[PDB]
């Protein structure tokens, strides 16, 4: 029953080919519900989930205004970081920001976060007390000093503990058919020879939501984690997710291997066997 | 500058069955930077009508994208996904294997 | 809902 709301922002500079490209998406748990693309024609925040379309024009006008505002800060931020790092305009660079809040099964506030990355590396992050910052390098310390003098964490903590929690609950209620479901994985194993003496064992989980899942292989009860191929959890395209784990084993030894599946939709963890 | 290679997956939404309409997916994850070229191929040719998801990223800041198109599998038709990225010396083509 | 606060690095 735990839930998150998260906003993700990406701005990428493109020297002498216009203003930076800004893309923004919003999620409730593993379900996208809004997008903004600075290259798209609408120049509006757009719905991406059925249950958010019911919001009135005040909502859409205001979220468009605010997301364009985020677009403008990240545009200044790209210039700021160029200065902090003595970088020219020969290069495209990337700023990323993520913030949001978590509630428990009781829908009361759990924790909040607000993070930045520059060119793929941690830059600065709000710590879990929502009072202090983690600055990754000397440039981010400069930001930290400015944000402490400007009392940035106070203002974020008020948003994260208030507005963020209240609208997460609203969205959870309005989209409860979509959001408050749990779809347990449908699981099976496949077997295919790779030679006259070896076979691929692959453990599948399909049609599950939310995306959180654990698949492990054991051999005679011993975890084979170092020997397992694990693909990244992937979307089916319909709001559910897929995952598999494979080992290559000696033909004859299939009965030693078991797959173990953990997901919140299963009353108990599953063990799949070759007998 | 950080560079992370895209992890590419080609797969159908539902168990593939010849003559029954389905969805062909190409999911690329864990890459950085975000500039990437993805095409779906039918017997060598670029599929137009491909849609793709909005750019998002994981807790480690690496990006993911889903490219997809409606299709009807047949026995004879070959489907593949072609990805190019700064981390790849030439485009990487992953064929669809329906029997995994 | 989005935050109205302006945040600059």
């Amino acid at each position: 029953g735990s839930h998150s709301m998260r906003y993700f922002f990406t701005s990428v500079s493109r020297p002498g080919r216009g203003e930076p490209r800004f893309i923004a998406v919003g999620y409730v748990d593993d379900t996208q519900f809004v997008r903004f693309d600075s290259d798209a024609a609408s120049q509006r925040m757009e719905p991406r989930a059925p249950w958010i379309e019911q919001e009135g024009p005040e909502y859409w006008d205001g979220e468009t205004r605010k997301v364009k505002a985020h677009s403008q800060t990240h545009r200044v931020d790209l210039g700021t970081l160029r200065g902090y790092y003595n970088q020219s305009e020969a290069g495209s660079h990337t700023v990323q920001r993520m913030y949001g809040c978590d509630v428990g099964s009781d829908w009361r506030f759990l924790r909040g976060y607000h993070q930045y990355a520059y060119d793929g590396k941690d830059y600065i992050a709000l710590k879990e007390d929502l009072r202090s910052w983690t600055a990754a390098d000397m440039a981010a310390q400069t930001t930290k000093h400015k944000w402490e003098a400007a009392h940035v964490a106070e203002q974020l903590r008020a948003y994260l503990e208030g507005t963020c929690v209240e609208w997460l609950r609203r969205y959870l209620e309005n989209g409860k058919e979509t959001l408050q479901r749990t779809d347990a994985p449908k699981t099976h194993m496949t077997h295919h020879a790779v030679s006259d003496h070896e076979a691929t064992l692959r453990c599948w989980a399909l049609s599950f939501y939310p995306a959180e899942i654990t698949l492990t292989w054991q051999r005679d009860g011993e975890d084979q984690t170092q020997d397992t191929e694990l693909v990244e959890t992937r979307p089916a395209g319909d709001g559910t997710f897929q995952k598999w784990a494979a080992v290559v084993v000696p033909s004859g030894q299939e009965q030693r291997y078991t797959c173990h599946v953990q997901h919140e939709g299963l009353p108990k963890p599953l063990t799949l066997r070759w007998e | 500058m950080i560079q992370r290679t895209p992890k590419i997956q080609v797969y159908s939404r539902h168990p593939a069955e010849n003559g029954k309409s389905n969805f062909l997916n190409c999911y690329v994850s864990g890459f950085h930077p975000s500039d990437i070229e993805v095409d779906l191929l039918k017997n060598g040719e670029r599929i137009e009508k491909v849609e793709h998801s909005d750019l998002s990223f994981s807790k480690d800041w690496s990006f993911y994208l889903l490219y997809y198109t409606e299709f009807t599998p047949t026995e004879k038709d070959e489907y593949a996904c072609r990805v190019n990225h700064v981390t790849l010396s030439q485009p990487k083509i992953v064929k669809w294997d329906r029997d995994m | 809902k989005l935050s109205h606060q302006l945040v600059l690095l």
